C-alpha cells in the first residue's frame, strides 16, 4: 500500500526477515531418527515384502 | 541248525546295529534344527534391515 512510510516499510522488512530466518530453520534443523528428512535431498524407500 | 544259529544270531546283532543310524540321524536333526532356527531369524532381521 503506497500510504506506508519508509519506516513504516522498514518495519514490515523486519517481520519479513524473521520470518524468512525461521523457515530457513524449521527447514535445515529438523530431523527424524538421526535422519534430516527435510535439509538435504534424497530417496529413501520402504521395503514392504519378504 | 549250526548254520542256522549263526544266521540267527548274525540278524539279531545286525537288527540291533541297525537302531545306530536312526539314532545319529536324529542327533543330527536336532543339530541341524538350530541352523534352521538361526537362519530363519537371520532372515528375519535381514527383512527388518533391507
Amino acid at each position: 500500500t503506497g500510504t506506508n512510510s519508509d519506516s513504516d516499510l522498514d518495519s514490515i522488512q523486519d517481520e519479513i526477515k524473521s520470518r524468512l530466518d525461521e523457515i530457513d530453520r524449521v527447514s535445515g534443523q529438523t530431523q527424524f531418527n538421526g535422519v534430516n528428512v527435510l535439509a538435504k535431498d534424497g530417496s529413501m524407500k520402504i521395503q514392504v515384502g519378504a | 541248525a549250526n548254520r542256522f544259529t549263526s544266521n540267527i544270531k548274525g540278524l539279531t546283532q545286525a537288527a540291533r546295529n541297525a537302531n545306530d543310524g536312526i539314532s545319529v540321524a536324529q542327533t543330527t536333526e536336532g543339530a541341524l534344527s538350530e541352523i534352521n532356527n538361526n537362519l530363519q531369524r537371520i532372515r528375519e532381521l535381514t527383512v527388518q534391515a533391507s
